[PDB]
């Protein structure tokens, strides 16, 4: 049920990062690269148009 | 719009040659008459046009090699030949030119990467990729789609990645073959020209994977970089069943819909 | 090696050859080295299997009892034009000697002044032609309402094509223009 | 001997149908 | 974390009942002591607790049901029974209260909508969806999630779409069963409480639909809700196929043009 | 005839809304 | 049927029962009808399996040889204290989930730092507790360094507990 | 078929700007849409775009069929 650690991309500006946790309301990333790097990045589903996943931590 | 006759049916050989000369050599833009190598390509397409069509309409016509056809053409219309070199020496210069021309081809895989389509022309007897020479100002992809569509009768316009390829050089000739998958085995394959290729077939990528490691044209020189691709592709498909899962599930927990 | 000699031979052999397809050709009016054809349909352009030298020529239609010959297409297509039948009344012709297959591209050209004589059954289904040039494409609406687009290799001939066809539509036969 | 190509110089110069203008009488 | 003892293993039935009284009935906030029903829920929890835990800690204790349990409790701790109703008549009033409590549940589907997850209770009887009674001031999706987690051990947080549901009123009992897809048939479903759920099994939804269209079977609610269910699986399977064609498309278009 | 169980049965908040200890 | 009778029976019976778990209980100091407990680790709260009435009580440690009992038989589970019984106060949740109750020892800061002044330094290493309220959650840093948060049902009590706990930490213990 | 005419298409430019429209015809070099709606505002009955200016493309609906 957990997908934390998947390589994730979000859009509006595009953010790429590692999934720290997901809830119906909020999404957290680590080592987020900016279309800039940040150790912790907090984003809400309100500011997300779309989401895509490419790579897994296995 | 206007009803045109078919002179090729009843016309003598000299006049049929005249027709071909109008179609292929007499009226080409000057850029195509610059060198012997350039004009000889128009001679070549003209010869093929004679064999594939004109010979079919009038069986009373002779079978003409490219050499013989060139002879009759330069004899019936001497004004379209402005170099004093022998046509049989000009043919060897022609071959000196067609050996430095790049060439693009395709690795044709089914959904199951079991089979890979290769072709066998009449003379060679050793199987090889579907490929051909590049044209003027042509993307390598458009090139590949055109020649693969020619030899195998299949449009690859939606099956080619500009990144999944592998290239090597033989003797100054820059080869380049892309890697495609998902071609339907069911759909038939036919050369667009009847007299170019004998057989177009595929067998299991494994059944003769290591038959070549006894030590098959060109495919052997790039089997290892190809092998990496096919195995990567199978396990990446098994992965493909999973990435979808994760994607849609994460999408449902948010306002993605 | 002579330019003038080769020019003469080119025009002459082109006439001799086109004559065997259209036996009523009388004079070559214009020629361009290469042209590609598209047909308009389904509100979209569709590249046709015609490619080669293009020529516009005058035709002999003084005989008012000659009917266009009857030739079976023999099918060697998805969409093929209506081959004109009936009496030969078409002053001008356009042809593309095809490099792709042995079927050449053909368009008849008739002035409006000729086709509006229908007044006073008809074997003809003729409507005034149209021609326009835009974005280097030469678009033509034929006498049977087919819409084709000719793309000429040499750019300065594109306009030259348009201006010729337009002339041939506004005036009756004269033997007067390039 | 390099940069060499084959066939007619005009073989692929015809533009693709997606780049052509729409006629003003259709 | 100070070390405590385990008196339940070694106390007489009376002192064990006193323990349950301080755990479930004596110290609850005032609203839970307002009506006979509000407290009878606590009696019920205490009886379940006795049966599941303390009876298996001290095998000298007898086997009680909620009726005998209520008897003994009101015997040992009379000061908690505030009303002048026979505990039995109070029980009939308790069932009458339960009769009209909204029930939220979930029709749960495999990602390939071939099978649907159903369960049967201790009296095997029939099969139905995981479901439960609504709590105090709780949203229907919170109730559905909580109850399917207690009945199956599975959390339906991300899987529930609050608009895909079926609603049926049978006897003033308002049933609402949500529609969910994409749960793994892999998961091992265990109930959180024993003596509640007899069995948990997937059923072939096609064969089950043919079976409910019997001449006259083995099912509760699902037979009443079968056509909206089937409709849901039609739109979902069809939508999966359309997503396949769509994917084929976008990949091919990105091949015709240049991704790189 | 509204609800079942304890009045406090479903009042416990989810961990995602709780403050950080910070001491 | 009398409010005064029922409250006395509640206090007396609560003491009688808690005494069967912590025999060293001496006096009930505080009680609240319902409380849920969470443990903190991995920078997010985890809801534990304890739920029910909460009681803060005084303990009897006049005896000095007092040694704690033992269980009849990874860091997610708490550490149960061993060694000398020197804990003045106790907190307990009487669980409605399963038979195991929630226990937290409470030793004031003075008694602890005074316990420091003892040669062996062999008895179990402890740490002064802390207590905080934030957005209605009552967080406690235990002797064993574990940190918990308590959500009490009755709103007025959320403050009360805190002050009381704080009181029990800051002051010397008697009566 | 080789044609995907009628598919509902959404494309993106350099600044994440998105164009939505119905696919009229497609070739390796150019893409044509009808009734294109623009994220930042504006409708257009016919919209012609080159593959050079496209950063990503994704598909929404199938043709009504
Ligand atoms: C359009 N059309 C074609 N034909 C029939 O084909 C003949 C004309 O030849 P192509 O130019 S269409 O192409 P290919 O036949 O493949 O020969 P290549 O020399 O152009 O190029 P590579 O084979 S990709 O090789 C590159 C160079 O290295 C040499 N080489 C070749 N092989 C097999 C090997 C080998 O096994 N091992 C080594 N180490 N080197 C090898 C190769 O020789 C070349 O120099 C025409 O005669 C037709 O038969 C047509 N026929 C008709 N009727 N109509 C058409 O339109 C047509
Ligand atoms: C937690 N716990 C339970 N138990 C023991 O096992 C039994 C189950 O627990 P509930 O008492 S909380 O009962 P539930 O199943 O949750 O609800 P409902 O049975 O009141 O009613 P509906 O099934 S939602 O239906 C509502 C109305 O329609 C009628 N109906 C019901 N069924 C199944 C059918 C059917 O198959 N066919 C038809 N035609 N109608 C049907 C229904 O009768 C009603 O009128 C409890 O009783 C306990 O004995 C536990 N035991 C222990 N030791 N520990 C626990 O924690 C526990
Ligand atoms: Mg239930």
């Amino acid at each position: 049920l957990n997908f934390k650690g998947y390589q994730i991309e979000i859009e509006l500006k595009r953010i790429t990062g590692t999934l720290k946790q997901v809830s119906p309301k909020s999404l957290t990333l680590t080592d987020a690269v900016f279309q800039g790097v940040s150790p912790v990045f907090k984003i809400k589903a309100d500011k997300l148009y779309d989401l895509k996943v490419l790579k897994l931590p296995p | 719009s206007l009803p045109l006759l078919r002179p090729f049916e009843t016309v003598s050989l000299e006049n049929a040659v005249e027709d071909l000369v109008v179609r292929f050599i007499l009226n080409v833009p000057p850029e195509d008459l610059s060198t012997v190598e350039r004009v000889l390509f128009h001679f070549e397409e003209a010869s093929w046009f004679y064999t594939d069509f004109v010979k079919l309409m009038n069986p009373y016509l002779p079978n003409l090699s490219i050499k013989s056809f060139s002879k009759i053409v330069i004899d019936i219309c001497p004004l379209i030949w402005n170099w004093d070199i022998t046509p049989e020496n000009a043919l060897v210069k022609f071959s000196n030119y067609k050996k430095t021309i790049p060439v693009r081809g395709a690795a044709i895989f089914n959904d199951s990467l079991s089979k890979i389509l290769l072709l066998r022309g009449i003379n060679s007897k050793h199987w090889s990729f579907p490929r051909g020479k590049i044209g003027k100002d042509e993307d390598d992809v458009a090139c590949c789609i055109r020649e693969v569509k020619e030899q195998t009768g299949f449009d690859l316009t939606g099956f080619i990645d500009a990144d999944q390829y592998v290239e090597r050089n033989m003797n100054g000739k820059n080869f380049k073959i892309f890697l495609v998958k998902g071609v339907p085995e069911d759909f038939e394959f036919k050369p667009e020209h009847k007299n170019e290729i004998q057989a177009i077939e595929w067998k299991d990528f494994k059944k003769l994977s290591k038959a070549i490691t006894k030590n098959v044209f060109l495919v052997n020189s790039m089997i290892r970089p190809l092998s990496l691709y096919v195995k990567n592709e199978k396990r990446a498909k098994d992965e493909n069943k999973l990435k979808l899962y994760a994607e849609e599930h994460l999408k449902s927990i948010l306002g993605l819909n | 090696m002579s330019t003038e000699t080769l020019e003469i031979y080119r025009k002459a052999l082109n006439f001799n050859v086109i004559a065997r397809y259209d036996p009523k050709i009388k004079q070559l009016l214009f020629h361009t080295p290469h042209a590609t054809v598209y047909k308009w349909g389904d509100d979209n352009w569709n590249k046709l299997e015609y490619q080669g030298v293009l020529a516009i020529y005058l035709r002999d239609v003084g005989d008012k009892e000659a009917i266009l010959p009857e030739v079976s297409s023999y099918d060697d297509e998805a969409n093929t034009p209506h081959v004109l039948t009936g009496h030969d009344i078409y002053n001008y012709g356009l042809i593309i000697m095809n490099r792709i297959n042995p079927d050449n591209f053909s368009l008849a050209i008739a002035p409006n002044s000729v086709l509006n004589k229908r007044k006073l059954n008809r074997e003809e289904e003729l409507e005034p032609m149209k021609v326009e040039v835009r974005d280097d494409l030469v678009m033509i609406k034929t006498l049977k309402k087919e819409v084709y687009g000719i793309w000429v290799h040499t750019p300065e001939d594109r306009q030259n094509i348009y201006e010729l066809i337009k002339y041939l539509l506004e005036n009756e036969p004269t033997d007067s223009f390039t | 001997h390099s940069k060499c190509y084959a066939g007619a110089t005009f073989a692929t110069e015809a533009p693709q149908v997606t780049t052509l203008p729409k006629p003003s009488f259709v």
